[PDB]
DNA sequence: TCCTCAGTCGCGATCGAACACTCGAGCCGAGCAGACGTGCCTACG
DNA sequence: CGTAGGCACGTCTGCTCGGCTCGAGTGTTCGATCGCGACTGAGGA
């Protein structure tokens, strides 16, 4: 939301100094002259910058800062002196930074100078190349700092590389003149023997390594995984790396960004990846709800190649319909709250299917109308208004 | 490491001497520390981690000498670094100064290593992220054990 | 060790070598000009 | 008199885990030739 | 008499070569089970 708004119009400036922001058509000196979208993005950027301050100075020290502010205010709140002490209930920026420096011993003045006083987000364009001879991974990260909303980042940058030997984090120092970052790569001895490949968490899984390159061990790369800067990343992986990142990652933002990047690769391996995500309980439900729409877009792009039925129809009849009647939907029992959301989002994406003539097929429209006719809600303890409203959608 | 609280002897006091005079405290609590269970790996001699720590320590010292410099083009002297690290060959010190500095022979700043104008000197938290104090303790343990074995 | 080790004198010899080389270089410069 | 039948021993048989050997990538020190300067000393006006 | 053109060190520059570590890659050994035929007591014809 904030990178869309700041690249759209100028930027949000937390803590201006009194104009400080002249790129935008109102004055930021008073709350009653702000646009309402600017007020909303102001609150949004403020809580993300506080998450960044928690990233630099750990969460228990952050809660100690907040407790110190509240405790000064509550010793202030019981005095009777007319504001000799009632102004300890008012916080400022300098007092907040001083309380942070009191509890932690680190000051955050570079982070405050970059993300508060400066009003911009950063844009990262990354591309890699694997050097087989020296066994290194040559990243190439360049910033677009000449757009109207952007600024230049010179700090450190975390990158997480999943190779066959596991998941390794690397810190890169991205100075102004930097372009190529050579990080080292590990072995490929988990392709010699079939062993399980260890993940970002402690677990390990069986991966189908037939799509991987023979010479490179690395399975996927993520630039800034923890969202530790206010950034927009445009990484150029290979399509099998996006499919491996969709399947076997233990991070929902990486699964979402792989869904978002698989729309450019309409190959049938990506259709298999999104269909395996859709069938998979123990995936987070908002990833499967995105995979519905991604599968609809991919299915629209590979018409005159699609083999069987329309997308997600057989999957809908496998998950939510009767075993004896495929075209009759099961009676509504909405007590699971994840297959309820997936059931009410799957025909909405299924209706975006189009034939070679650019008209929605009469197999999906008939399916949606049979979902509407055979709807029986006399048996669940929950209402049907959102599911029926999504059927109209 | 497991520690065990013992009371102090009744005769022993603690004298803190400085340049100005002697100062006396009593002590009442003294722990006995058992066999340590190490959580940090001491590097070996001529290891890759050993040479990496030596290079990073020299680089951190050079950056902090550049931060301490009051001259508007930040400039340091080589024999300050040669006083700090006298066992180092000067080729290694010049390797650390090659990037981030240049030698001025003539004119102003002569016989000084001025900081390059395009080089951004790292901030305090980056210099702290370069070398950790526990790595310095592991290096000191390695070189002390090197001396005792030698 | 000293039996297998077969120096301020060597440093002086190196200084003499550098002086000779510099004189030869100056002679080369004179020949060129 | 039988009459096969259930539980277990010895040996080949392959398999996973570890261990020894190789080979190159990369860094570090020494060494050497030389330049870029300061001081220290002579033929010409 | 003055006055500008040649000799020693100091510190840095740059290239070459040899040595050391360290991890990837590949081949070799050895216990750990799996299966087969057989041993050997055992309750019913």
């Amino acid at each position: 939301k904030i990178v869309a708004y700041e690249l759209k119009t100028g930027g949000v400036l937390l803590h201006p100094i009194f104009n400080p922001a002249s790129h935008l058509h109102f004055s930021i000196k008073h709350p009653h002259t702000l646009s309402w979208e600017y007020y909303s993005m102001f609150q949004c950027k403020a809580h993300l910058v506080m998450r960044l301050i928690e990233n630099r100075i750990s969460m228990e020290f952050m809660l100690q800062v907040f407790n110190k502010l509240l405790s000064l205010a509550s010793t202030a709140s019981s005095q009777k002196f007319q504001s000799h002490m009632w102004s300890q209930m008012l916080v400022s920026t300098s007092g907040f930074l001083k309380s942070i420096s009191n509890v932690s011993g680190k000051d955050i003045q570079p982070l405050i100078k970059q993300w508060v006083d400066q009003s911009g987000v950063v844009k990262f364009y990354g591309s890699f190349a694997f050097n087989r001879k020296r066994n290194v991974l040559e990243l190439e990260i360049k910033q677009d700092y000449t757009s109207p909303g952007t600024q230049k980042y010179v700090g450190p940058l975390k990158v997480t590389v999943q190779e066959l030997d596991g998941s390794f984090n690397h810190t890169l120092q991205i100075e102004e003149n930097s372009l190529k970052h050579d990080i080292p790569c590990h072995s490929k001895s988990r392709r010699n023997k079939k062993k399980k490949i260890p993940l970002m968490n402690g677990e390990e899984v069986d991966m189908d390594l037939s799509a991987m390159d023979a010479d490179s061990p690395l399975l996927w790369i993520r630039i800034d995984p923890d969202m530790s800067v206010l950034r927009k990343v445009e990484f150029e992986q290979a399509d099998f790396m996006w499919q491996y990142q969709l399947r076997y990652e233990r991070d929902v933002v990486a699964q979402q960004e792989s869904i978002l990047a698989l729309e450019k690769f309409p190959t049938p391996a990506s259709r298999l990846a999104l269909t395996d995500i859709l069938e998979q309980e123990q995936c987070f439900y908002r990833v499967r709800m995105s995979a519905c729409f991604c599968l609809a877009k991919i299915a629209n792009s590979m018409v005159s190649t699609w083999t069987g039925p329309p997308a997600m129809k057989s999957l809908f009849t496998r998950m939510f319909c009767c075993k004896s009647c495929p075209n009759i939907v099961k009676t509504n029992n909405f007590m699971s709250f994840q297959s309820y959301f997936l059931q009410k989002t799957m025909p909405v994406a299924m209706a975006l299917l189009r034939d070679v003539h650019n008209l929605c097929p009469k197999e999906v429209l008939t399916f949606i109308l049979d979902l509407i006719k055979y709807n029986d809600n006399r048996k669940n303890k929950f209402s049907d208004n959102y599911y029926r409203a999504e059927m109209i959608d | 490491a497991p520690i065990y609280l013992h009371k102090m002897p009744e005769t022993d006091f603690l004298i803190i001497r400085t340049r100005q005079g002697y100062y006396i405290r009593e002590l009442v609590d003294i722990f006995v520390v058992g066999q340590q269970c190490p959580l940090f790996e001491v590097p070996g001699p001529n290891s890759k981690r050993a040479n990496t720590h030596i290079r990073d320590f020299l680089q951190v010292f050079i950056y902090r000498l550049f931060w301490k410099s009051k001259d508007r083009p930040r400039r340091i002297r080589m024999e300050d670094i040669k006083k700090a690290f006298p066992s180092h060959s000067e080729s290694s010190i010049r390797k650390r100064l090659k990037l981030c500095a240049d030698f001025k022979r003539t004119g102003m700043d002569s016989n000084w290593w001025v900081l390059k104008s395009d080089f951004r000197l790292p901030t305090e938290e980056e210099i702290r992220a370069m070398v950790s104090p526990e790595q310095c303790c592991a290096y000191y343990s390695m070189i002390a054990a090197e001396q005792r074995l030698k | 060790t000293k039996d297998e080790e077969f120096h301020r004198e060597e440093m002086r010899k190196e200084r003499r070598r550098i002086q000779e080389q510099l004189r030869r270089l100056k002679r080369n410069q004179e020949k060129e000009k």
